[PDB]
C-alpha cells in the first residue's frame, strides 16, 4: 500500500541532478518514472553509525508526517538503496526521504537581484508562511531555523516551509532546557541571544518578522557574524534590551554579559517610514523584544495586512527570467 | 585556494556624465567628463579641449555636482560613488604640480532602506545651502553644506512620495525648494516641497501639484528670470511656475525617447534636448515683458538642428560647442551653427572620440599571420553598431567598420577569409502593415542578400496584432572580408526570430566548413520563449546556403563545438547533438538540471555552464557511457553575465554585480560531497559589466619574449567599452604582490579617502565580503608613478619567500622591473 | 497515507514465531520478558516513560514482522529503546545501552549480542525502520488517562486512587499484546473501567452527564462494553499467574 514505506527502491527515480547539501545529506532533483512527478530527494546516511540515523532525519519524518497543510512541505515516502540481499548487516546503503519539488528557494531570489516584490505579492507570501507558521504552533511545533534559506516558492506563488531538521515539541506546562543556538544568527531571536534556552513558540515569529522587513529593502534586517554584534544592531532599531521594556530581561543567562554600546531608543517606525502603515505596525509587533509581548501567528493572521488577503488570488511574483537574460539598451 | 593577477587593457571608454563649472579657477571655463572609475579634467577653449588633469578613485561615480560656496574663489565638486563613498574636491596647482585636495568625506550608505527603481538622485542647491541626495525610495537625504562638516554628516527626511522620477533644486525661491516628478497608482504628478534646515523636515511648497503625462522623465529647474521648471515627456513639454502652465506637444519629440536636457542660455531662454535616434533639439523660451518690468514666459517651441550621438549627458561649451556624452556610441564635440548647410542641418561634427561602447561580443584573430592577436568586438548599439579591429600597435591602434545596426555576436571562419557577425536593426510597423527601417545599414548594404524561407514555425496559431508606430528587431548574419572588412552576405532570419548563438567549424566526418545560428522565436507574451532554431549555413562561392534547421523547444542562448558535436542549451537544457552523414544534426545527451543555461565552455570533455541565477556548474561528457555527469555545482546563488574556464580546475564568472570571482574543485576525494562542492576561492569588485571572455593576448610574441611571472591570459570586453586581462599566478608571486598592495595602500593618496580594500571588496546589497584571490594590477602597476621617496618607504622589510631562497630584502630598483616586466602582458 | 497497526486476537496465532513452531505460550512469555528488558534497562537510565512505552511499541509490532528465533529479543529490544529515544528527544547513546544491558542480563541472555554488542544493535535499527514503515509517531494509554482524568470532578483522592491504579495497569499491558490490538485510547479506558470496578467506584458520577451510565461514550465513541471487558480479563489474568496481586 501507499503507506509501506521504506521499501520501494530509488531506482524508480531518475535523477536530474543535485541542488544543495546540508544537514545530513546531499538534496537530488528527480523526476518518478511511474509517475512524472518532480520530486527532491534528501539522501540521509547512516553509515556514520556513530549514532545511526541521524536525528534531524528523525524529527524531519516523525513532525511531517503528521503536518498537513499547503503551507508545509509535503514528505511523499521515504526509499532505499539496492539493499544487499541475505546480507543485512553488510548492507550500508542510505535512504531518501521524498518530497514534493518547489520550483525556487526565496534566497536565491533575493540574492540574484531577480526578484521584486510588491506590497500585493509580499502579503500571499506571509500570509502562507504564517498559516503555515499557525497551524504548526497550533500543533504545538517549533521550527527553530526560519532563514530564507527555506522558504520555497513555486512560480505559481504558493509558499511552503520546509528545513524541520532542529523542529521539536513545546510544553507550555512544562518549559523544558533547551539548545540556545537554534535559529541562525541572521535571524535570531534577541532572546536566544540572550541565552533564554527556553524558547517560546514566539522565536519563530521573530525570524518572520525579520524576513517581512526583507522582503521591502530586500536585505536581512540584522546580519553579524557575532552574537553581541547581532545585539548591537537589533537594539539600534528595536530597543536596548532593558527592564521597562522587558521586566524578566534580568532573568537571562547573559544579561549583565552581554550589553549593547548605549541604551538606544526604539527608532523602527522612522527607519522604516518608507514601509506601508499597516505593514509597519506588524514588524513592529512582530519585532518586539519581550517574547511575552511579541505578537502571535493568529495575531498576524488578524492584522490589517493579513486577514482579508484571499488565498483565490495568488498574486505570483514577478520574474524576468529572459527579459534580463540580455542587457537592456 | 587559486591566484589570480587582473589588470586594464584599455580603460573605460563610455561617459557617465558631465557638468561644466568654474573648479580650476573663476577665470577659466572647465569641462569635466566622468568615464566610470574615472575623472577627466579640462580648460574649454575656442579652439579646442585642452586637458589639465586626469584623476582615478576607488568608486563608480553617480553623482556628480559642481558647486560653489560663498567665500571660495573656484567651484567645488561633490562626488558620491555607487558604493555610497562622497568627497568633496579641490583643484591645486603649484607651478607644474598638481593636486586634489579631499576636503570632506564620508559615506552615506544607510542601514536600512530600498534602493530606489530610479537609483540615486543627486542635486546642489542654487545657493549651496544643502546637497540633496534620494539614495532610497521614500528617504530623502541632505548633506548641509556648512564649512565644519568634513565628515560630510546627513540626515533623513522622510519622504510620503515612494516612487520619485526626478527631483532638481528650483531657482528663485525664498527657501529651498525641491521640485520633483512622482509616480503612485493615479498616474504621474509634480510637486513642490521646501526644506527647512533648522526643523531637518520638509514644508509645504510653493506651488501645487499637477498631473503630468504618464511617461514625464526629466525635471528641469529653470533660472531666476523665468523660474519654475520645464517637463520633458515622450509626447509633451510642459512649464510649471505657480498660477502659469504652458505645454507643447510637437509630433516630432513622439517619434524617439528623449533622455538629456542641458541649459545654452544662462538665463534659461534655450535648452537642448537629445534623443535615442541622435535628433538635437532646442526647447526655445520666449519672452513676453510686461509693462511692470516682470520677465513671463510667453510660449514654448523645439527645433530640430541635426543629429549627434546618443547622449545619457549633455553639455553646452560656449562658442557654438557642445559635448555629446554617449554611452552606446563615439561621443563627440559638435558646434550648432546659425546657418543650415545645404542638406538642411545647422550641425557639423568637429572633433570624434573614440568610444568601444558596449561590447557585446569578441574574438581574438591573428589575421596579418604576425603572431600577434587582433581583437575585433562587436561595439556600439543601433546607429552606433560598428566592429572594432584592436591591436597593440606604444599605443592601442583602433579601427572602426560602421554598421549602423546593432552587433550581438562575432565569429572567425578562416577557411573563408570572413567574419560572421549576428546583427538586429529597428524597423517601425507602418501604413503598408509591413515595417521599414529608420536608416540604411549593414543587413541591407550588402552585397547578396537572402532570407530564411523555413516553414518550421509558419502554421503556428493566430497572428499577434499589431499596431502603427510599434518597433521590431530584425535579426541578420553578416558575412564580413577579413580584409576590406564589406558585408559580402546578408541572411535575414524569419519574422520574430532572435538570434542569440553564433558558431564556425567543422563537425563529424564531414570536411565543409560551416556557420551554424541558434535562435529563438520571441513572442511578447511568453515570458519564456518556447520555439527556436539551430540552422546551419555554408558560405562558398559568395552565397549563403542553408544547409540543414534542427527545430528546438526554447532558446537556443549558447552554443560550442565539442569534439566534432555540436553542444547548444536550450532554456533549461544542455544538449549535445551529432553530425550525422545525412547533415543532419542527432541529438545524443542532455543535462535538465538548470533553470536558464545562458552561457557554455568547453576544455577537452567537460562543459562549464553558466545559469540565470544557479551560478557555474561543472559537466563532463563520459564518452564510454555516451551521457553528461555533474561533477560539480557552485551552490552559493549568483546571476551571471559570463564565463570562462580558467584550466582544469579553475573556473572563473562574472556577476552582474560588477564582481569577479573564481570557483575551483576541492581536489579532496575524502567524500563524494566535497567533490561536488565547487568553492568560490577568488571574489573581486571589478567595476564593471563582462559580457565576454576570450582566451587570448594581443601583446606581441616574437618566440623571444622573457616568460612572465604570469601564465595564461583571459580576455574580457565590458559594458562601458574597458577591456582586461585575466591571468594566473604562482603561490609564491601572489603573496609577494598581495603584501606589495597592503604597502601601497598606506602610501598612496586616495581620492575621497576610500579605503582600497573596501572599493575592491566583493559586494552586493544582501552580502559584502573583502577581496580574495586576485591582485589589482593597477594598483601594482602604479607603482612605477610615484615618487621615489615613497617607492623606498613600500619595500623597506620586504621579504622574498619560496624561491631561490627563502628570505631576501627587497630594494626600489628590483620592483621597479618586475612591475616593468608584469607590464609587458597587456 | 498511514498504516493500520492493530491485528484481531485470532490473528495471533499466526505470527512469524508461530509459524516457525514456537508455541502460543513461549511467545507470548518472550514479549513479557523483552518488554520489561526494555522496561529495565531504559528505567535504569532514567528515560521518561513514554520513551519506554515507544520503544515496547516498536517492540511489540517488530515481532508480528519476524520470528523471535531468527532476531534474538533483547537485541531487538536494546535496538528499539535506542531508536525510541531519538524519537521521543531522550536520546542515550548506544554504547550506554549497551553497558546498561550488560548490568542486567547474565552471561547467557547478553549471548544474544554477540562478539560485538554495539555493531549487532546499530545494524538492526535498518530493518527496525523499515519494519515499522517509518511511522515513528505513537500515542500512548498514559496521555488519555490523564487527558480524561481531568474532566472528572469529585473527591480528590477517590479519583487520584483510580488514576495510580490504572497507570499500574497501563505499565502491566505494556508486557502484552494489547498494544497490537486496541488504540491506546480505548486502553485508557480500559484501565479506568478496570480500576473502577476493583475500587468500587461508580466514575459516571463524576463526569458531566452523572447519568450517563456510559461515562466512556463521552470519552471513546463506538466502544461497546465487550471491549472493555476482553481487555480487563487479559490485565487480570497477568496478575493471577503471577505472584503479585491486584495493587489496591
Ligand atoms: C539545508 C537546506 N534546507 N533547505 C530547505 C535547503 C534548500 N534546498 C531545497 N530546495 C528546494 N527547491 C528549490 C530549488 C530548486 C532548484 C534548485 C536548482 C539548483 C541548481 C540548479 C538548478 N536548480 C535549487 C533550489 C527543495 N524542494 C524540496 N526540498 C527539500 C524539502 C528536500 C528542497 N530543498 C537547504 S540547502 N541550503 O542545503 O539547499
Amino acid at each position: 500500500t501507499e503507506s509501506d514505506w521504506g521499501k520501494r527502491c530509488v531506482d524508480k527515480f531518475d535523477i536530474i541532478g543535485i541542488i544543495g547539501e546540508g544537514t545530513y545529506g546531499q538534496v537530488y532533483k528527480a523526476k518518478d518514472k511511474d509517475t512524472g512527478e518532480l520530486v527532491a530527494l534528501k539522501k540521509v546516511r547512516l553509515d556514520n553509525e556513530k549514532e545511526g540515523f541521524p536525528i534531524t532525519a528523525i524529527r524531519e519524518i516523525k513532525i511531517l508526517r503528521q503536518l498537513i497543510h499547503r503551507s508545509v512541505v509535503n514528505m511523499k515516502e521515504i526509499v532505499t538503496d539496492k539493499q544487499d540481499a541475505l546480507d543485512f548487516k553488510k548492507d550500508k546503503g542510505a535512504f531518501y526521504l521524498v518530497f514534493e519539488y518547489m520550483d525556487h528557494d526565496l534566497m536565491g531570489l533575493l540574492e540574484s537581484g531577480l526578484v521584486h516584490f510588491s506590497e500585493d505579492h509580499i502579503k500571499s507570501f506571509m500570509k502562507q508562511l504564517m498559516e503555515g507558521l499557525e497551524y504548526c504552533h497550533k500543533k504545538n511545533f517549533l521550527h527553530r531555523d526560519i532563514k530564507c534559506s527555506n522558504i520555497l516558492l513555486n512560480n505559481s506563488g504558493q509558499i511552503k516551509l520546509a528545513d524541520f531538521g532542529l523542529a521539536r515539541l513545546y510544553n507550555s506546562e512544562e518549559s523544558r532546557p533547551y539548545t540556545n543556538k537554534v535559529i541562525t544568527l541572521w535571524y535570531r531571536p534577541p532572546e536566544l541571544l540572550l541565552g533564554e534556552e527556553r524558547y517560546t513558540p514566539a522565536i519563530d515569529v521573530w525570524s518572520c518578522g525579520c524576513i517581512l522587513g526583507e522582503l521591502f529593502t530586500k536585505k536581512p534586517i540584522f546580519q553579524a557574524n557575532l552574537e553581541l554584534a547581532q545585539l548591537e544592531l537589533i537594539s539600534r532599531l528595536c530597543g536596548s534590551p532593558c527592564p521597562a521594556v522587558w521586566p524578566d530581561v534580568i532573568r537571562l543567562p547573559y544579561f549583565n554579559t552581554m550589553k549593547p554600546k548605549k541604551q538606544y531608543r526604539r527608532r523602527l517606525r522612522e527607519e522604516f517610514s518608507f514601509i506601508p502603515s499597516a505593514a509597519l505596525d506588524l514588524l513592529d509587533h512582530m519585532l518586539t523584544l519581550d517574547p511575552s509581548k511579541r505578537c502571535t501567528a493568529e495575531q498576524t493572521l488578524q492584522s490589517d495586512f493579513l486577514k482579508d488577503v484571499e488565498l483565490s488570488k495568488m498574486a505570483p511574483p514577478d520574474l524576468p527570467h529572459w527579459q534580463d537574460c540580455h542587457e537592456l539598451w | 585556494m587559486s591566484y589570480n593577477y587582473v589588470v586594464t587593457a584599455q580603460k573605460p571608454t563610455a561617459v557617465n556624465g558631465c557638468v561644466t563649472g568654474h573648479f580650476t579657477s573663476a577665470e577659466d571655463l572647465n569641462l569635466l567628463i566622468a568615464k566610470n572609475t574615472r575623472l577627466e579634467i579640462y580648460v574649454v577653449t575656442a579652439e579646442g579641449l585642452r586637458p589639465v588633469k586626469e584623476v582615478g578613485m576607488y568608486g563608480k561615480i553617480a553623482v556628480m555636482e559642481l558647486f560653489r560656496p560663498k567665500g571660495e574663489s573656484k567651484d567645488l565638486l561633490f562626488i558620491l560613488t555607487a558604493k555610497y563613498n562622497a568627497c568633496i574636491l579641490e583643484y591645486k596647482q603649484s607651478g607644474e604640480s598638481i593636486d586634489i585636495i579631499t576636503r570632506a568625506h564620508g559615506n552615506v550608505q544607510d542601514r536600512i532602506g530600498r534602493p530606489s527603481e530610479t537609483g540615486i538622485i543627486g542635486i546642489i542647491d542654487p545657493e549651496c545651502r544643502m546637497i540633496g541626495l534620494r539614495l532610497y525610495d521614500g528617504l530623502f537625504k541632505v548633506i548641509p553644506l556648512d564649512r565644519d562638516n568634513k565628515e560630510l554628516k546627513a540626515f533623513n527626511i522622510r519622504l510620503e512620495e515612494l516612487h520619485v522620477i526626478d527631483v532638481k533644486f528650483l531657482y528663485g525661491c525664498q527657501a529651498p525648494t525641491i521640485c520633483f516628478v512622482y509616480q503612485d497608482p493615479q498616474g504621474r504628478h509634480v510637486k513642490t516641497y521646501e526644506v527647512s534646515l533648522r526643523e531637518k523636515e520638509f514644508n509645504k511648497g510653493p506651488w501645487k501639484q499637477e498631473n503630468v503625462e504618464a511617461e514625464a522623465s526629466m525635471v528641469i529647474a529653470v533660472p531666476e528670470p523665468f523660474g519654475g521648471a520645464i517637463i520633458i515627456g515622450q509626447e509633451s513639454i510642459t512649464y510649471h511656475n505657480g498660477d502659469k502652465y504652458l505645454a507643447i506637444a510637437p509630433p516630432i519629440i513622439k517619434q524617439s525617447t528623449i533622455v538629456c536636457h542641458n541649459r545654452v542660455d544662462p538665463n534659461g531662454s534655450r535648452y537642448l534636448l537629445g534623443d535615442m535616434e541622435g535628433r538635437l533639439f532646442m526647447l526655445l523660451l520666449e519672452k513676453e515683458e510686461q509693462m511692470d518690468g516682470t520677465v513671463t514666459l510667453k510660449d514654448l517651441r523645439v527645433e530640430l538642428l541635426g543629429e549627434t550621438s546618443i547622449a545619457e549627458c549633455l553639455t553646452y561649451l560656449d562658442n557654438g560647442v557642445v559635448f555629446v556624452g554617449s554611452r552606446l556610441g563615439d561621443s563627440q564635440l559638435v558646434k550648432l551653427n546659425v546657418d543650415s548647410n545645404e542638406q538642411g542641418s545647422y550641425v557639423v561634427a568637429m572633433e570624434t572620440f573614440t568610444n568601444l561602447g558596449p561590447i557585446v561580443d569578441m574574438c581574438v584573430v591573428d589575421l596579418e599571420r604576425q603572431g600577434q592577436g587582433q581583437l575585433v568586438t562587436c561595439s556600439g548599439a543601433f546607429k552606433e553598431g560598428s566592429l572594432r579591429i584592436i591591436r597593440n600597435g606604444q599605443k592601442l591602434h583602433i579601427r572602426t567598420v560602421p554598421l549602423y545596426e546593432s552587433p550581438r555576436k562575432i565569429c572567425y571562419q578562416e577557411v573563408s577569409q570572413c567574419f560572421g557577425v549576428l546583427s538586429s536593426r529597428i524597423e517601425v510597423q507602418d501604413t503598408s502593415g509591413g515595417t521599414t527601417a529608420l536608416r540604411p545599414s549593414a543587413s541591407t548594404q550588402a552585397l547578396s542578400s537572402s532570407v530564411s524561407s523555413s516553414k518550421l514555425f509558419s502554421s503556428s496559431t493566430a497572428p499577434h496584432e499589431t499596431s502603427f508606430g510599434e518597433e521590431v528587431e530584425v535579426h541578420n548574419l553578416l558575412i564580413i572580408d577579413q580584409h576590406t572588412f564589406e558585408v559580402l552576405h546578408a541572411h535575414q532570419f524569419l519574422q520574430n526570430e532572435y538570434a542569440l548563438s553564433l558558431v564556425s567549424c567543422k563537425l563529424g566526418k564531414d570536411p565543409n566548413t560551416y556557420f551554424i545560428v541558434g535562435t529563438a522565436m520571441v513572442y511578447p507574451e511568453e515570458a519564456e520563449p518556447k520555439q527556436g532554431r539551430i540552422v546551419v549555413f555554408q558560405y562558398s562561392d559568395g552565397k549563403l546556403q542553408t544547409v540543414a534547421e534542427k527545430e528546438v523547444k526554447g532558446a537556443v542562448y549558447s552554443m560550442v563545438e565539442f569534439n566534432g558535436k555540436l553542444l547548444a542549451s536550450i532554456n533549461s537544457t544542455v544538449r549535445l547533438y551529432e553530425w550525422t552523414t545525412e547533415k543532419e544534426l542527432r541529438t545524443e545527451c542532455n543535462h535538465y538540471n538548470n533553470i536558464m543555461a545562458l552561457y557554455l565552455k568547453t576544455k577537452g570533455d567537460f562543459i562549464l555552464v553558466g545559469d540565470l541565477m544557479r551560478s557555474v556548474l561543472l559537466l563532463a561528457y563520459k564518452p564510454m557511457e555516451g551521457n553528461f555527469e555533474e561533477i560539480a555545482r557552485d551552490f552559493n546563488p549568483n546571476w551571471m553575465s559570463a564565463v570562462e574556464i580558467l584550466d582544469d580546475d579553475n573556473f572563473l564568472g562574472a556577476e552582474n554585480a560588477f564582481n569577479l570571482f573564481v570557483c575551483q574543485k576541492d581536489s579532496a576525494a575524502t567524500t563524494d560531497e566535497e567533490r561536488q562542492h565547487l568553492q568560490e576561492v577568488g571574489l573581486f569588485h571589478l567595476g564593471e559589466f563582462v559580457n565576454v571572455f576570450c582566451h587570448g593576448s594581443l601583446v606581441m610574441q616574437n618566440l623571444g619574449e622573457t616568460s612572465t611571472p604570469t601564465q595564461g591570459s583571459v580576455l574580457f570586453g565590458t559594458v562601458n567599452g574597458m577591456i582586461g586581462l585575466v591571468t594566473s599566478l604562482s603561490e609564491s608571486w601572489y603573496n609577494l604582490l598581495l603584501d606589495m598592495q597592503n604597502r601601497l595602500n598606506k602610501v598612496i593618496k586616495s581620492v575621497g579617502k576610500i579605503e582600497h580594500s573596501f572599493w575592491r571588496s566583493f559586494h552586493t546589497e544582501r552580502k559584502t565580503e573583502p577581496a580574495t584571490g586576485f591582485i589589482d594590477g593597477d594598483l601594482i602597476e602604479s607603482f612605477l608613478d610615484i615618487s621615489r621617496p615613497k617607492m623606498q618607504e613600500v619595500v623597506a622589510n620586504l621579504q622574498y619567500d619560496d624561491g631561490s631562497g627563502m628570505k631576501r630584502e627587497a630594494t626600489a630598483d628590483d620592483l621597479i622591473k618586475v612591475v616593468e616586466e608584469l607590464t609587458r602582458i597587456h | 497515507t498511514k498504516p493500520c497497526w492493530y491485528w484481531d486476537k485470532k490473528d495471533l496465532a499466526h505470527t512469524p514465531s508461530q509459524l516457525e513452531g514456537l508455541d502460543p505460550a513461549t511467545e507470548a512469555r518472550y514479549r513479557r520478558e523483552g518488554a520489561r528488558f526494555i522496561f529495565d534497562v531504559g528505567t535504569r537510565l532514567g528515560l521518561h516513560y513514554d520513551t519506554l512505552a515507544t520503544g515496547i511499541i516498536y517492540f511489540h509490532r517488530f515481532y508480528m514482522f519476524h520470528s523471535f528465533k531468527q532476531f534474538p529479543r533483547y537485541v531487538t529490544g536494546a535496538c528499539c529503546l535506542f531508536l525510541a529515544g531519538k524519537v521521543e528527544e531522550t536520546p542515550k547513546k548506544c554504547k550506554d545501552i549497551i553497558k546498561t544491558a550488560r548490568s542486567l542480563l547474565n552471561d547467557v541472555q547478553f549471548g544474544q549480542f554477540g562478539d560485538d554488542p554495539k555493531e549487532e544493535v546499530m545494524v538492526l535499527e535498518r530493518i527496525l525502520l523499515q519494519t515499522i514503515k517509518f511511522d515513528l509517531q505513537v500515542e500512548h494509554p498514559y496521555q488519555f488517562l490523564l487527558k480524561y482524568a481531568k474532566q472528572l470532578k469529585g473527591d480528590k483522592n477517590k479519583i487520584q486512587k483510580l488514576v495510580q491504579m490504572a497507570w499500574t495497569f497501563v505499565n502491566d499491558s505494556l508486557c502484552t499484546t494489547l498494544s497490537l490490538q486496541w488504540e491506546p485510547e480505548i486502553i485508557a479506558v480500559a484501565v479506568m473501567y478496570l480500576a473502577g470496578r476493583l475500587c468500587k467506584f461508580e466514575i459516571q458520577e463524576w463526569t458531566s452527564k452523572p447519568m450517563y451510565r456510559r461515562w466512556w461514550e463521552q470519552f471513546v465513541q463506538d466502544v461497546p462494553v465487550d471491549v472493555l471487558e476482553d481487555i480487563c480479563h487479559q490485565i487480570l489474568d497477568l496478575y493471577s499467574q503471577g505472584k503479585q496481586q491486584m495493587p489496591h
